[PDB]
C-alpha cells in the first residue's frame, strides 16, 4: 500500500520533468517561430 | 521499390489475409509450395512488392500473421498455400484475450507486442524504399481491435512518413457475433482516427447482401466474404505492380480523396461482380462497368450513400480501356448526382487505370469512396455503446485490469467529435 | 480457550483486509499524463523537421533572390 | 538541447557551401 | 487448453460417470484407455499409449466411489483420482463442511496441485456437485474457497444440480441450499445451475419417457457439457473459449447463474422423421418447455444468451436466426443490452452414445442464458427455507456440529441481498 | 576399479542376501555363478567387473565378506537359492551370538574372528586389480554389526587407511523399535564410526515402512521388502562405474564434492519413483516430479524433517536415458523453490550424475520396468537433531545404570561409555556451529 505510494511519488518527480520540458519546448518553438519570420521577411525585402 | 509489409490482427484479420495471400499468388503466378509457375514475365517483373527471394526460388510473402491462440496459426498452417509462409513471423501467445480490450491492449500486448515490432522491423530493414504498411483487423473482436490498434499506434510512433492501409472490418449490429462489440469498437476507432492514415470500412451485412442479391448464391461460407474482400484488397495496390496508362499510387489515392486531416474512412467496393448463370448473359463494357460499380447496394459497407454526400471518390480500373470514355462516364456522373457531391471540390472522382486485370477478367474496376453517409454508421455503434454504458454493463472486466472510466468517456467524446465534422461538411 | 481462539481468529481475519484502488488510479493517470509526455516529444521532433524545412526553403529563397 | 544542434550544424553545412562556392 | 474436472457427492461423481464414458467414445479412446491431439484439454497421455482423464473423484461415502471402483472403467482413472471418505456426511452440511471435511479437502487440493502441475496450459476448473445434499454443498462450499484462495485466478465453472420445488427427495435441501449459495455467490464465477423436476418433465415430453431414472438425465447433462468443451477441444468457423464465454457472459461481478438448454433433443424415431434446421432449432432451444431449470423465462428479461453449433452449420442461418427470433416480442431482452447474443459454432456432429435413446443428428444447438428470470427461484426457495425455519426446526443437529444460530440469519440475509441485486438490475 | 562388499550382523547379512541377487540380475548372471549360455546380455564383457570375477570357465564369485557371529542366518543362505553363486569361504560363520551386546561383540568373540576375515578381505584385495573402496552394510542397535563392525572398521582403517568408506548403516527409529539395550549399541558404534568410516549413509527401520505404506502400497511390510529398495539404492549409487555414464561419478566424487569438512560425513538418501504397477502406467515420470519427490521429506530413508535444517549440500544419481536439459531445469527449480534453504556459503551444491542404464525389475517384486530414476545423497544439518534425540534417550538409560552391568561383565569399562557420551555432545556442538 505504501510501496505504490512510493511508485507515485516518482511518478510526481516525473511529472515535474515534464512540466520542464514543456517549458523547454515552449521556448524553443517560440525562438524558433520569431527568428524564422524575421529572417523570411529580410530575404523577401532586401531583394526588391 | 515501392514496398508494402502486411500484418494480419486476430482471428477475422488473420483468415481475410490468408485468402488475400492465396489471391495474390494466383495473381502473381505462384503456386503453392512457393516457386514460380506461369505464363509471362510481368507477372514477376514488379513482385518485390509483396514479395521476398529464398535461396532456390523460393518466394515467401512479406507477411507477419499475429493472435494470441495457436489456433487460428493452426488453421492458417493447414489451408492450402500455408507453406509459402515464413514460419519465423508467426508470433503468437497462449492465452488468448478472449474480446477483452484490455486484454488485448494492456495484458498480452504488454509482452508479445515488443516480439511483433521486432518482427515488423526486421521486415522492415529488410527491404531498401518501404512506400506504407498495412494491417487486416476488425474493431468489433478483441484481439484485433486493442492488439490492432496499440500496434498501429507502436508504427506511427517508429515510423512517421510511412503510411498505413487498415482494413477494418466494422461490427454492424444487424449481423450478430458477440455482446460486447461496441465496447471495443469505439474504443479502437478511438485510436483508429487519429493513428493510422488509410482504413477501409468493411462489414459483414452489406457482404451478405452482395453475396444474397448480386452472385445469386444460395449458401456461401466465409471464404465467399473473403474471396470477396480480397478483391479490393489486391486491387488497391495494383497500380504499384503493374504498369498503367495513368498511375495511381497509394499517396496519390490518399491526397486525392482525404480532403482534412480527420476523415480517412473509406467505403469500397469492386466490379464487376456476376452470377454463373448470368455472365453468359451479360456483357462487359467500361459504362456498365461503372452503372455497376456506382450502385449504391453494390458498396461493400452499412451506408446506402443516399444517405450521404460523396466528398471525394476514385476509380481504379485495370484492362484495355479507353480514357476519354472513363473521363466522360465520370463526368456524366457527377453531372447527374449533381446533389451528392460537394460543391466546393470541382470533379469530386479521381480515375486512374492500369494495363492488367485480374486473372480471368478481361476489364475491372474498383471503387473507393470518402463518403460522409458513414456518420450514421458510426452513430449506429455509438449509441450501443452508450445505451451498456449507461446503466455500467459489462465493464468491471476492464475497470478491474487497471482502465478507468475516463477512457471510455474520451473516447464517446471522440466518436462525437468525429461525426460532428462529418455533419458540419455534409 | 476454543472459543478464545476462534474469536481471535475471525476479528484478526476481518481487519486482514480500498484507498489503495484511488492511488493506483492516480497512477494509471499519470501513466497517461507520461504518454501525453512522448507527445509532446513527437511534437517536439516535428517543430525539429519543421525548423529544418525552414532553414532549407529560405535558404534556397535567398540563393534565388541573389540570382535575381 | 542537442536536437537543436543537429538542425545548426545542417545550417552549418550549407553556409560552408555556400562560402567556398563564392570563395 | 484445458480445464480439469472434480466431481463432488454422488450427484456430481454420477454425472461424471456418464459424462466420461460420453468423452472416451467422443475421442476413440477405449475404456481401458488406447486407441486403436484434441484429448490434450481432458486426457493426458501417460506413459505410452495410455490415457488418463483430468478428473478427480470424490465422496465421502465409499460405495459410491466403489462403483467406479468396480465398473467398466477401472483400468481408465488414476488408481487414486477416486477419492473415498469414511464416513457419509449424512446430508448434514455442518458435519460435511466442518467434522470430516477437514481431514480430505488437504488430500483433495494435494492432488489438485499435481493435476495442475501435469497440465501446462491451464483455462481452468469444471466442478460438478449438488447443493441440496450435505456432501456436495458443505465440501464444495470449502472446497471452492480453498481454490479460489490458493489458485484465485483461474475461472470454476460450477455445474450445480440445484434442488427443484415439488419434486424432493431430501427434507434439509432449504438449509443446505442457502449454506451453500452463501459461498457459491462469491467464490466461483460461473453456476450453470440444473433442475431435476425441469430435466424430468423435458425427458417426459421430448423423449416420451414416463419413467426417467439418473441415468438418462445424465447422460442429458453430460451431452451439455461436451456441447460445452467442444469449440476448445476441436475447431469451427467461429469458436468460444473459457474467457470468451465468461466475459461475454458475466454484467456484473455478482450475477452469474446461467439457463442451459438443449436441442434436439429428439429420440430416433421422430429423428428420422421431422427435418431439422437452424432457424427453428434457436427457437426450439429457447421455447421455455426446454429449459433445464424450473424457471419461467417469461417473467424475467434476457440480459445475454450465448449459442453453441456442433454440427455443419454455415454462419449465416445462424444469423438469420437470430433475428428471426429477436423479432418476435413475446421473449423480451434487457433495455440495455442492443446487442444480447454470442454465437459459435463447431464442425463435429455429436456422437451418439449407445446405450440411450439420443438421436444421431447432424446439428445441434446448446444455449447458455443469463437472464433476470432466475429471481423467483431464490425467492421461493429462500420462503420454504423461512417456512421450516420460523419454529428452529432442525437446527439442532448444525448446533451439535458446531455452527451457531446466526450464521443462518446472516446467510438468509446474503440470500435477500441477492434478490435484491436482481430487482435493481431488472429495473 | 572393483568395490568389495562388507555385510557384518543378521541386517548386513540379510541386505546382502537381498542385494546380490539384484547385482547378478542386473549382470544377467544365472543364480549359480555362470552366464546363460545363449547371447542375453545387455552389453559388455566387464559391467560386472566391480562385483564379480571370471574363474577359468565362467564361473563368477561376488567380492562379498558375509561376516556374522551366530552362525543361523549364513547357513541360511548357505542352504537357500545361492549355493553354486558365492564362495564357500567368503561366507564366515562364527560359534555363538553376540545378542545386543557391544562388549561381547568387540572384545570376546570379535578378537578371534576378524584376524580371520582378515585374511580373506586380503586375498580379496590382492586378487583385486584396481580397488575402489569399501562399502559396509550394517545394523548399529544390535551386537555383530555394531561391535563386530567396528572391530572391523578400525583395524581396516589401521591398514589401509588411504581407501574410501561408505558405511550403510541402520539406526532405531524414533518410536518404533525391537531391541530394548539399543541406545547404548548405537552410541558405542557411533563413536567408533565416527572418525573412521568416511562417507556414512543412514537407513530407518520406520522410515522405510512408512514409504512401502504411502508410495508401494502395503500395509503390512517387512524386511524381505525393505532391502529390496535398499538394494536398489545402492545400485543406483554404483551403477556410474558399471555402466557407460554420459555425466558419471565414481565413487570419489561424493567424497570429493559432499564432505566440505572431515567431521560432517552423514547423509540423508532418497529414492524416486517408488510406483508399483497399478500406478506406474497411469502416472507419468518426468525429471521434474520424480526430482521434486525426491526433495520432498515425505521419501527419506532417514526419518528425519530437512526442513528444521539447511541443505549443505547434494548429489543426483540419474539412470535411465535422461537428457541433461531437464535435469538442469528441475536443479534451477529447485533452486528457485522456497522451502528448502541452503548455507549461503554453498553457492553451488548439486552434483548431477547421470549414467545409460535404465533401472531393473526383479521378478516377484514390487516396482516395475520404468524408463528413469533418481537417487538423492544430501549431506544436510537435520541429522544432529536425530543424534540429539537418540542421546536424549541414552541419558535416561544411563542414570540409573540400567543394563549396564551385562557391558562390563566384559573389557569394556564405563570411560568409554563417557567418551561416547562426550563424542555425540561434540557432534552436537559441530552441527549447530555450522548453523547459520
Ligand atoms: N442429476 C442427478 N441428481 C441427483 C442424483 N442423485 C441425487 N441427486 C440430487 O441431489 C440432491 C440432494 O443431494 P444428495 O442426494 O443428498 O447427494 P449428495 O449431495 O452428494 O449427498 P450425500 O449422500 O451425502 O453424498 C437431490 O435433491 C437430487 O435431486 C443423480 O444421480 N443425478
Ligand atoms: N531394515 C532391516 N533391519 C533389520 C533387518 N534385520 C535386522 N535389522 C535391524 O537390526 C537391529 C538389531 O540388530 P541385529 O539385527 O540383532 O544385528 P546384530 O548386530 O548382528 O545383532 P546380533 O544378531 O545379536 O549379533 C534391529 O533393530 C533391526 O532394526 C532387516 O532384515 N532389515
Ligand atoms: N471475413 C471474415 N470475417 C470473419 C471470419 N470469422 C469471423 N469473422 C467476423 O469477425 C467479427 C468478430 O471478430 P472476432 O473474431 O470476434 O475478433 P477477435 O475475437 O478479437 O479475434 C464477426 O462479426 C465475424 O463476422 C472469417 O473467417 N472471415
Ligand atoms: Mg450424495
Ligand atoms: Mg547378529
Amino acid at each position: 500500500r505504501e510501496a505504490l505510494q512510493r511508485e507515485g511519488d516518482d511518478l510526481d518527480g516525473r511529472i515535474r520533468v515534464a512540466e520542464k520540458e514543456v517549458a523547454a519546448l515552449e521556448a524553443t518553438l517560440a525562438q524558433l517561430m520569431a527568428v524564422n519570420t524575421n529572417f523570411a521577411a529580410s530575404y523577401k525585402k532586401v531583394g526588391s | 521499390m515501392r514496398e508494402i509489409v502486411h500484418i494480419q490482427g486476430g482471428q477475422c484479420g488473420n483468415q481475410i489475409g490468408a485468402k488475400f495471400w492465396e489471391v495474390v499468388s494466383d495473381e502473381h503466378g505462384i503456386d503453392p509450395t512457393g516457386t514460380y509457375h506461369g505464363d509471362s514475365d510481368l507477372q514477376l517483373e514488379r513482385i518485390n512488392v509483396y514479395f521476398n527471394e529464398a535461396t532456390g526460388g523460393r518466394y515467401v510473402p512479406r507477411a507477419i500473421l499475429m493472435d494470441l491462440e495457436p489456433g487460428t496459426m493452426d488453421s492458417v498452417r493447414s489451408g492450402p498455400y500455408g507453406q509459402i509462409f515464413r514460419p519465423d513471423n508467426f508470433v503468437f501467445g497462449q492465452t488468448g484475450a478472449g474480446n477483452n480490450w484490455a486484454k488485448g491492449h494492456y495484458t498480452e500486448g504488454a509482452e508479445l507486442i515488443d516480439s511483433v515490432l521486432d518482427v515488423v522491423r526486421k521486415e522492415a530493414e529488410s527491404c531498401d524504399c518501404l512506400q506504407g504498411f498495412q494491417v487486416c483487423h476488425s474493431l468489433g473482436g478483441g484481439t484485433g481491435s486493442g492488439m490492432g490498434t496499440l500496434l498501429i499506434s507502436k508504427i506511427r510512433e517508429e515510423y512517421p512518413d510511412r503510411m498505413m492501409l487498415t482494413f477494418s472490418v466494422v461490427p454492424s449490429p444487424k449481423v450478430s457475433d458477440t455482446v460486447v462489440e461496441p465496447y471495443n469498437a469505439t474504443l479502437s476507432v478511438h485510436q483508429l482516427v487519429e493513428n493510422a492514415d488509410e482504413c477501409m470500412v468493411l462489414d459483414n451485412e452489406a457482404l451478405y447482401d452482395i453475396c444474397f442479391r448480386t452472385l445469386k448464391l444460395t449458401t456461401p461460407t466465409f471464404g465467399d466474404l473473403n474471396h470477396l474482400i480480397s478483391a479490393v484488397m489486391s486491387g488497391i495496390t495494383c497500380c504499384l505492380r503493374f504498369p498503367g496508362q495513368l498511375n495511381a499510387d497509394l499517396r496519390k489515392l490518399a491526397v486525392n480523396l482525404i480532403p482534412f486531416p480527420r476523415l480517412h474512412f473509406f467505403m469500397v467496393g469492386f466490379t464487376p461482380l456476376t452470377s454463373r448463370g448470368s455472365q453468359q448473359y451479360r456483357a462487359l463494357t467500361v459504362p456498365e462497368l461503372t452503372q455497376q460499380m456506382w450502385d449504391a447496394k453494390n458498396m461493400m459497407c452499412a451506408a446506402d450513400p443516399r444517405h450521404g454526400r460523396y466528398l471525394t471518390a476514385s476509380a481504379l480500373f485495370r484492362g484495355r480501356m479507353s480514357t476519354k470514355e472513363v473521363d466522360e462516364q465520370m463526368l456524366n456522373v457527377q453531372n447527374k448526382n449533381s446533389s451528392y457531391f460537394v460543391e466546393w471540390i470541382p470533379n469530386n472522382v479521381k480515375s486512374s487505370v492500369c494495363d492488367i486485370p485480374p486473372k480471368g477478367l478481361k476489364m475491372s474496376a474498383t471503387f473507393i469512396g470518402n463518403s460522409t453517409a458513414i456518420q450514421e454508421m458510426f452513430k449506429r455503434v455509438s449509441e450501443q455503446f452508450t445505451a451498456m454504458f449507461r446503466r455500467k454493463a459489462f465493464l468491471h472486466w476492464y475497470t478491474g485490469e487497471g482502465m478507468d472510466e475516463m477512457e471510455f468517456t474520451e473516447a464517446e467524446s471522440n466518436m462525437n467529435d468525429l461525426v460532428s465534422e462529418y455533419q458540419q461538411y455534409q | 480457550l476454543w472459543e478464545r481462539k476462534i474469536q481471535l481468529e475471525k476479528e484478526m481475519q476481518e481487519v486482514l483486509d480500498d484507498v489503495v484502488a484511488e492511488m493506483k488510479k492516480e497512477i494509471h493517470r499519470m501513466t497517461l499524463r507520461h504518454t501525453e509526455l512522448m507527445r509532446l516529444q513527437e511534437k517536439l521532433v516535428s517543430d525539429m523537421e519543421k525548423a529544418l524545412t525552414k532553414r532549407e526553403i529560405i535558404s534556397v529563397k535567398g540563393r534565388a533572390t541573389a540570382a535575381k | 538541447h542537442p536536437l537543436l544542434r543537429r538542425a545548426q550544424e545542417a545550417l552549418k553545412v550549407q553556409f560552408e557551401a555556400n562560402r567556398t562556392r563564392l570563395q | 487448453r484445458e480445464v480439469i474436472s472434480i466431481h463432488i457427492g454422488q450427484a456430481g461423481i454420477q454425472v461424471g460417470n456418464a459424462c466420461w464414458e460420453l468423452y472416451c467414445l467422443e475421442h476413440g479412446i477405449q475404456p481401458d484407455g488406447q486407441m486403436p491431439d484434441a484429448f490434450n484439454t481432458f486426457f493426458s497421455e501417460t506413459g505410452a499409449g495410455k490415457h488418463v482423464p483430468r478428473c478427480i473423484f470424490l465422496d465421502l461415502e465409499p460405495t459410491v466411489v466403489d462403483e467406479v471402483r468396480t465398473g467398466t472403467y477401472r483400468q481408465l482413472f488414476h488408481p487414486e483420482q477416486l477419492i473415498s471418505g469414511k464416513e457419509d456426511a449424512a446430508n448434514n452440511f455442518a458435519r460435511g463442511h466442518y467434522t470430516i471435511g477437514k481431514e480430505i479437502v488437504d488430500l483433495a487440493l494435494d492432488r489438485i496441485r499435481k493435476l495442475a502441475d501435469n497440465c501446462t496450459g491451464l483455462q481452468g476448473f469444471l466442478v460438478f456437485n449438488a447443493v441440496g445434499g450435505g456432501t456436495g454443498s458443505g465440501l464444495g462450499s470449502l472446497l471452492l474457497e480453498r481454490l479460489s484462495v490458493d489458485y484465485g485466478k483461474k475461472s470454476k465453472l460450477g455445474f450445480t444440480v440445484y434442488p427443484s420445488p415439488q419434486v424432493s427427495t431430501a427434507v434439509v435441501e432449504p438449509y443446505n441450499s442457502v449454506l451453500s449459495t452463501h459461498s457459491l455467490l462469491e467464490h466461483t464465477d460461473v453456476a450453470v445451475m440444473l433442475d431435476n423436476e425441469a430435466i424430468y418433465d423435458i425427458c417426459r415430453r421430448s423423449l416420451d419417457i414416463e419413467r426417467p431414472t439418473y441415468t438418462n438425465l445424465n447422460r442429458l447433462i453430460a451431452q451439455v457439457i461436451s456441447s460445452l468443451t467442444a469449440s476448445l477441444r476441436f475447431d469451427g468457423a467461429l469458436n468460444v473459449d473459457i474467457t470468451e464465454f465468461q466475459t461475454n457472459l458475466v454484467p456484473y461481478p455478482r450475477i452469474h447463474f446461467m439457463l442451459s438448454s438443449y436441442a434436439p433433443i429428439i429420440s430416433a424415431e421422430k429423428a428420422y422423421h421431422e427435418q431439422l434446421s437452424v432457424a427453428e432449432i434457436t427457437n426450439a432451444a429457447f421455447e421455455p418447455a426446454s429449459m433445464m431449470v424450473k424457471c419461467d423465462p417469461r417473467h424475467g428479461k434476457y440480459m445475454a444468451c450465448c449459442l453453441m453449433y456442433r454440427g455443419d452449420v454455415v454462419p449465416k442461418d445462424v444469423n438469420a436466426s437470430v433475428a428471426t427470433i429477436k423479432t418476435k416480442r413475446t421473449i423480451q431482452f434487457v433495455d440495455w443490452c442492443p446487442t444480447g447474443f454470442k454465437c459459435g459454432i463447431n464442425y463435429q456432429p455429436p456422437t451418439v452414445v449407445p446405450g440411450g435413446d439420443l438421436a444421431k443428428v447432424q446439428r445441434a444447438v446448446c444455449m447458455i442464458s443469463n437472464s433476470t428470470a432466475i429471481g423467483e427461484i431464490f425467492s421461493r426457495l429462500d420462503h420454504k427455507f423461512d417456512l421450516m425455519y420460523a419454529k428452529r426446526a432442525f437446527v439442532h443437529w448444525y448446533v451439535g456440529e458446531g455452527m451457531e444460530e446466526g450464521e443462518f440469519s446472516e446467510a438468509r440475509e446474503d440470500l435477500a441481498a441477492l434478490e435484491k441485486d436482481f430487482e435493481e438490475v431488472g429495473a
